RNA sequence: AGUCCCUCCCGCUCGGGAGGGAGGCACUCUGGGGGGACUGCCGGCGAUAAGCCGGAGGAAGGGGCGGGCGACGGUAGGUCAGUAUGCCCCGAAACCCCCGGGCUACACGCGCGCUACAAUGGGCGGGACAAUGGGUGCCGACCCCGAAAGGGGGAGGUAAUCCCCUAAACCCGCCCUCAGUUCGGAUCGCGGGCUGCAACUCGCCCGCGUGAAGCUGGAAUCCCUAGUACCCGCGCGUCAUCAUCGCGC
C-alpha cells in the first residue's frame, strides 16, 4: 500500500516517531524561543514540536511534487485574532521551513529541481510507503473492510 | 515532598497550578516569557508547582535576574537598550513601575507633546475624541 | 473516540446505522399520521419540504428534532429568566455539530433507561403537547380572550420546540454539557415530572386556557 | 506548414462571424486543412457607479458593461492562401493579428 | 379527558387577525359518538383530521354567513 | 466494457467510471471507507447499500470531483454513482427503489445561489440595514 | 521646519519654531536629542468648556425653532 | 477515460499505485445555432363565458426564478461646491502661485457598526474542500539571508498559457473545568521596519511587558417567506502607503 491508503494524522504521528533517529534532523539553536507564524499567540506546547513539522513536510512534498518555499507558507498560515477588529488570513514565517527543507535535503529524501522547487527521491518513497504498509497491516483488524485493497 | 505555597522574588505563587501559569502572576513575566525560562532552566512547564524543590528556586531566581546571559535572547526582553546604558535588561515587579514612572517624568520635564497628555490624563497615541473616551459625568440643560 | 467507532461502516438500512424503528408504537390517534418513522438511514433532506403546503408531514422525526436545535436560544423572548443571545458561538448553520450532539444524546438515553431511544422520544413528545389554547376574536366591535382547540400539526411543533428550549437552558453558563442536558430533559418529560420545562409549560398553558372558557 | 495562427477579437458578434466564414471558405476553396474557429472566453469589463450628482436621496446605482468576443484559427501556410487572406478587408471594429509557429 | 373527533368540512377563517378556523367535527367515542357540532381551531387543518377536545359541548358561535 | 456518468451540485462536478472488480470504490484516490465527516460518508453509501451486498461486490467505481465543499461534493458523488449503477445492472426493479427513497438521486438539484442587491450587498439579496427614525 | 531632528550641535542654544501664527522659543537642553523640533511648540489652545446650548439635547431642539 | 512505450515505489508481485511522452476530443469546459411549457391533458367550481382549485407526465408548471426599462404631472424637495448659465457685487482684489497651521480640538446628547460578557468554549499539534475578479508606472513563481515585520537576487507574463491563489467556519488528539478565569484585550513603556520631497501635531506594520469596563441588557424598536434569514472567509473600488466602509463572490 501507499500513503494514499490511510488518514493523514495517523501516518504523520507514526512517521515523526521513526524520524527521531536520523542524525541530520535535529532542532536548531532557537527552537525553544519561537512561535510558528505571525498569526499565533503562544509558543508550541510539546517538546518535540520539530519532528512533527518535518514529518508533515515530507508527506507534503510526496503528494505535491515540485513545491516551493513561498507555497509552503500559504499552507501553514491561519486566521488572526487582532483585537477589536475583524479576523483575517496571514502567511507564516520562513526560517522554520527553510531549515526543514535543507535538513531533508542533506538527509537524502528530497532534492532541488532547478527553477521549479523541490521533489521527492526514490529513497523518500521507500521510506514513506514502508511505514504506510506497516501501519495498515493493523488498521484492517479493527476495520475488516480494508482487507480488499 | 509536596507543598501548597511557594515564593520567588516577592509575589508568592500557587502550588496546584502548572509551573508556566504559576509564574504568570509575577508582574513582569507574561506567558510567553514563562515558557522560555522554564525551558532554559531545565524542567518541564507541566509539573505541579508544589513539586519545586528549593535549589530549583535558586536557579529560577538566578535566571530572572539577568536572563540574557543564560540563553534568553535580547529580542525577547522587558526593555532593550536601556536609556541610561545600552545594556539589555529585564525588570520585575518593584523595579518595573518605577522605570516607567521615570520614563514618564523625563517627558514631563522637557514639556513635550507626549508629556502634557500624560499630565492631563487624555489619550496619547493619536485617537479621536468627539465621540468616545467619555470618562466624565453627564451635563443637563433644562426640563 | 475508539478507532472502531470513529470508523464505522453499516451494512443495514437502519437509523444512523444503529437503531431500528420497526417496533415503536404511537398511542395518540391524533399524532399518528404526522410522526413519520420510515427507514431513512441518514437524517438530512436538504430543505426541500419547506416549499409545499403540508410538506413537513413526510419528514423523519429525527430530522425534525435535529433541525430544532440549530439555533442560538431565546433572542427576543426570555426563557426561564433571561435572554440568551449567544451570537458567533451558536450553532445556527452547523448541522454537523447538531447531528453529533443528538447522537451522543441517544447514546446516553439508551444507557440510563434501556429502551430504543426513539420510543422514549415518542413518549416525550406526547406528554408535552397540549390541546387547548387561547386567542382574541373580535365580534361586532369588540374582542375578548376565548379558548380554542389546537390542530395536531401545531401540537407537534410546539412539543418539539419546548423540548429544545428546555435542554438549551440548563447548559447555559453551567457545568453540565449540552448532550447530557438533552437527556435530563427527555427522561423527565417522558415520566411526567414537574422539574421539567416542556411539561410545566404544557400545564401552565392548559391552566390559563381552561380558566377562561 | 509553420501553422500560422490568427486571432480575431471584436465587440459586435455578428461582424465577426462573417470574416470567420470568409477565412473558412478561402481555406476550403484551395487545398489546405484548418481548425475551425475555437471560441475563447468572453472578457466583459464592468463599471459600477452612483447615480446622483449631489448626496441627497437614497443610493441607487448603475451597471455599465462592455463585452469583447474572441476567436482563434489555426491554418497552414500556402502562398496561394497566405496571400488569399490578405485582401480580406476586415471591418473597422475588428482586430486581426497573424503569426506563425 | 380523551374525546377525539374527526373533521369533515371547513367553514372559514374567524379571528381578530385571521388566526382561527371554524370547522364542523363529528365525535367518535363517548357520550355522543355520532353527533355533529361546530368548533374553532388554531393552526392548520385538512379534512379527515382527528382533533382531541375536552368538553364535547360548546358549539362555537355562528360565523358571518361564512363570508 | 466501461461506462461513465456525471453529476453536478451547485459548482461541483463528478466524473465516474464503472467496471468489473472486487467491490472497491475510490474517490479522488481516497477509499470510501475513510471519509472523516461521517455525515458526508453516509451520504455516498446510500446507493451502494440500497442495492445490496451482492451487486456491491461485482463492480469498481472511481470518481473525481472539484469545487464546492465537503457536503456539496458528497452529493455529486452520490448522483453519479446512482446513475452508473442504474446502467451496469440495467434493470428497473432497482431503478424504482431509487425513486421511493429519494427522487433526486437521478434528477439532481436545479438550485443555485442568487445574486446580491444594493442595500448591504455583502450579506445577501434581501437583508438590509436598520431603519432610523428620530 | 518643525521636522528637524535635534542634534548634539544644537544643545545649549535657543532656537525658534513656527506654531502657525508666531515663533515660539524652545530653549534646547540635553534629553531632547532624538525628539522632533516641532514636538515642543504646541499648536492648539487648551480647551475649557462653557455650557450646552440650544440643540445639545433632544429637549431643546424643536422647543426653540417654533 | 480506454489503448502504447520508458522510469520509480509497496506485502517482493501474481496484483496496486505515481510521473513523464506519443496520440484523442470520449467526459468536464468554453460559445455560436436550434429544441423544450401552451392552462396543452384528465377531475371539480364558476354560466356553458372570463377565469380559479386539485392530479398526472415532466429537468422544470401555472408572469418558469432573479434582474433592466419609472407614463401625464406634482413635490417653490436636493444640487450654481461636476460641467453649461442670466442678474448683482471683487477687478491689482473675493483673481493666480508658494511655505507653515486647521478640517484629526472635547464636561456632553444622538444615528449606524465591530469586539465580547465564555464550555452551543479558549490554547497547542496535525487533516479537508471554493468562486467572482485583477496585473506593463504593474503582477512576482524559484533560490538565498532574518525569530517576525521585511531585505538582496530574479525566470515567466501585453493573458483559458505565467502570477495574485494549498481560504475560514469543519474534523481528530492532548491541556483548562465554571472562575472576573488559560474568559475579555481596551489603555500605556521600550526596541525593530515599509511607503514618502516630508511621519511631532496626524500614517501603517512587528516583538516583550501592564491587563479597564464587561456575568445576557428598563420602557421601546428593526430586518427577513427558500438555496432566502443566520454563521464564516475572499475579490475589486478609493490607493505612493492605510478598510471595522461601498459593490460583488
Ligand atoms: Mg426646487
Ligand atoms: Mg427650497
Ligand atoms: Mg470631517
Ligand atoms: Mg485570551
Ligand atoms: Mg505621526
Amino acid at each position: 500500500a501507499t500513503v494514499y491508503d490511510v488518514p493523514g494524522d495517523l501516518l504523520v504521528e507514526r512517521v515523526a516517531q521513526r524520524l527521531k533517529e536520523i542524525p541530520e534532523i535535529k532542532p536548531p539553536e532557537w527552537a525553544p524561543f519561537v512561535k510558528t507564524g505571525r498569526h499565533k499567540e503562544r509558543l508550541p506546547e510539546q517538546e518535540d514540536w520539530w519532528y512533527y513539522r518535518v514529518a508533515s513536510i515530507l508527506r507534503r512534498v510526496y503528494l505535491d511534487g515540485p513545491v516551493g518555499i513561498e507555497r509552503l507558507r500559504t499552507y501553514y498560515g491561519g486566521r488572526k485574532n487582532r483585537g477589536h477588529a475583524p479576523e483575517r488570513f496571514y502567511k507564516a514565517g520562513g526560517s522554520i521551513i527553510r531549515k526543514a527543507l535543507q535538513q531533508l535535503e542533506a538527509a537524502g529524501f528530497v532534492e532541488k529541481v532547478p527553477g521549479k522547487g523541490r521533489v521527492i527521491t526514490p529513497k523518500g518513497r521507500s521510506f514513506l510507503d514502508k511505514i504506510a504498509t506497516e501501519l495498515k497491516k493493523e488498521l484492517e483488524e479493527i476495520i475488516p473492510e480494508l482487507k480488499k485493497y | 515532598d509536596f507543598r501548597h505555597i511557594v515564593r520567588v522574588a516577592g509575589v508568592d505563587l500557587d502550588g496546584n497550578k502548572q509551573l508556566r501559569w504559576a509564574l504568570t502572576a509575577i508582574k513582569g513575566v507574561g506567558i510567553n516569557f514563562a515558557t522560555m525560562v522554564c525551558r532554559v532552566a531545565g524542567l518541564d512547564p507541566f509539573m505541579k508547582a508544589g513539586y519545586l524543590t528549593d535549589e530549583q528556586v535558586k536557579k529560577i531566581e538566578e535566571i530572572l535576574q539577568d536572563p540574557v546571559a543564560h540563553g534568553i535572547p535580547r529580542w525577547a526582553v522587558n526593555r532593550p537598550k536601556d536609556y541610561e546604558t545600552g545594556r539589555d535588561l529585564h525588570l520585575i515587579t518593584a523595579k518595573l513601575d518605577m522605570a516607567i514612572r521615570e520614563d514618564i517624568m523625563r517627558l514631563r520635564r522637557i514639556r513635550a507633546y507626549r508629556g502634557i497628555r500624560h499630565e492631563l490624563g487624555l489619550p496619547v497615541r493619536g485617537q479621536r475624541t468627539r465621540s468616545n473616551f467619555r470618562r466624565g459625568q453627564t451635563v443637563g440643560v433644562s426640563r | 473516540k475508539p478507532l472502531s467507532e470513529r470508523f464505522f461502516i453499516p451494512h443495514e438500512i437502519k437509523v444512523m446505522g444503529r437503531w431500528s424503528t420497526e417496533d415503536v408504537e404511537v398511542r395518540d390517534p391524533s399524532l399518528k399520521p404526522y410522526i413519520n418513522l420510515e427507514p431513512r438511514l441518514l437524517p438530512h433532506t436538504h430543505g426541500r419540504h419547506a416549499k409545499k403546503h403540508f410538506g413537513k408531514a413526510n419528514v423523519h422525526i429525527v430530522e425534525r428534532l435535529i433541525n430544532k436545535i440549530m439555533r442560538s436560544g431565546g433572542s427576543h423572548y426570555k426563557v426561564a429568566g433571561h435572554f440568551m443571545r449567544r451570537e458567533h458561538r451558536s450553532l445556527n448553520s452547523k448541522k454537523v455539530k447538531a447531528y453529533e450532539v443528538v447522537k451522543e444524546a441517544f447514546k446516553i438515553i439508551e444507557k440510563r433507561t434501556g429502551k430504543n431511544p426513539i420510543q422514549v422520544l415518542v413518549w416525550a413528545i406526547e406528554n408535552a403537547a397540549p390541546r387547548e389554547d387561547t386567542t382574541s376574536v373580535m365580534f361586532g366591535g369588540i374582542r375578548y380572550h376565548v379558548a380554542v382547540d389546537i390542530s395536531p400539526m401545531r401540537r407537534l411543533d410546539v412539543a418539539l420546540r419546548n423540548i429544545a428550549l428546555g435542554a438549551s437552558a440548563k447548559c447555559y453558563r453551567t457545568k453540565m454539557s449540552f448532550a447530557e442536558a438533552l437527556a435530563e430533559e427527555i427522561i423527565l418529560a417522558a415520566n411526567k415530572d414537574p422539574k421539567s420545562y416542556a411539561y410545566s409549560k404544557k400545564l401552565e398553558i392548559e391552566r390559563i386556557a381552561e380558566s377562561s372558557r | 506548414m509553420q501553422k500560422a495562427r490568427i486571432k480575431l477579437a471584436s465587440t459586435n458578434v455578428r461582424s465577426l462571424e462573417e470574416v470567420a466564414n470568409q477565412i473558412k471558405q478561402i481555406a476550403e476553396r484551395t487545398g489546405v486543412r484548418m481548425s475551425g474557429p475555437i471560441p475563447l472566453p468572453t472578457k466583459r469589463i464592468r463599471i459600477v457607479t452612483r447615480k446622483s450628482p449631489d448626496g441627497e436621496g437614497s443610493a441607487t446605482f448603475d451597471r455599465w458593461e462592455l463585452r469583447i468576443h474572441k476567436r482563434l484559427i489555426d491554418i497552414e501556410a500556402d502562398e496561394r492562401a497566405m496571400r488569399q487572406i490578405m485582401r480580406i478587408r476586415v471591418p473597422e471594429d475588428v482586430t486581426i493579428e497573424i503569426e506563425l509557429i | 379527558e380523551g374525546y377525539p373527533a374527526e373533521v369533515i368540512e371547513i367553514i372559514g377563517r374567524t379571528g381578530t387577525t385571521g388566526d382561527v378556523t371554524q370547522v364542523k367535527v363529528r365525535i367518535l367515542e363517548g357520550r355522543d359518538k355520532g353527533r355533529v357540532i361546530r368548533r374553532n381551531v388554531r393552526g392548520p387543518v385538512r379534512v379527515g383530521d382527528i382533533l382531541i377536545l375536552r368538553e364535547t359541548e360548546r358549539e362555537a358561535r355562528e360565523i358571518k354567513s361564512r363570508r | 466494457r466501461i461506462i461513465q456518468t456525471t453529476g453536478k451540485r451547485k459548482t461541483a462536478i463528478a466524473r465516474a467510471v464503472i467496471r468489473e472488480g472486487k467491490g472497491r470504490v475510490r474517490i479522488n484516490g481516497k477509499p470510501v471507507e475513510l471519509v472523516e465527516p461521517e455525515i458526508a460518508r453516509f451520504t455516498i453509501l446510500e446507493p451502494l447499500i440500497l442495492a445490496g451486498e451482492e451487486i456491491w461486490n461485482s463492480v469498481d467505481i472511481d470518481v473525481k470531483v472539484q469545487g464546492g465543499g465537503f457536503m456539496g461534493q458528497a452529493e455529486a458523488a452520490r448522483i453519479a454513482i446512482a446513475r452508473a449503477l442504474v446502467e451496469w445492472t440495467g434493470d428497473m426493479n432497482l431503478k424504482e427503489k431509487f425513486i421511493k427513497y429519494d427522487r433526486t438521486m437521478l434528477v439532481g438539484d436545479p438550485r443555485r445561489t442568487e445574486p446580491h442587491k444594493p442595500n448591504r450587498s455583502t450579506k445577501g439579496p434581501r437583508a438590509k440595514r436598520q431603519k432610523s427614525y428620530r | 521646519c518643525r521636522d528637524m531632528i535635534v542634534l548634539p550641535e544644537m544643545v545649549g542654544l535657543t532656537i525658534y519654531v513656527h506654531n502657525g501664527k508666531e515663533f515660539v522659543p524652545v530653549e534646547i537642553k540635553p534629553e531632547m536629542i532624538g525628539h522632533y523640533l516641532g514636538e515642543f511648540a504646541p499648536t492648539r489652545k487648551r480647551v475649557q468648556h462653557g455650557a450646552p446650548g440650544i440643540g445639545a439635547t433632544r429637549s431643546s431642539m424643536f422647543v426653540a425653532v417654533k
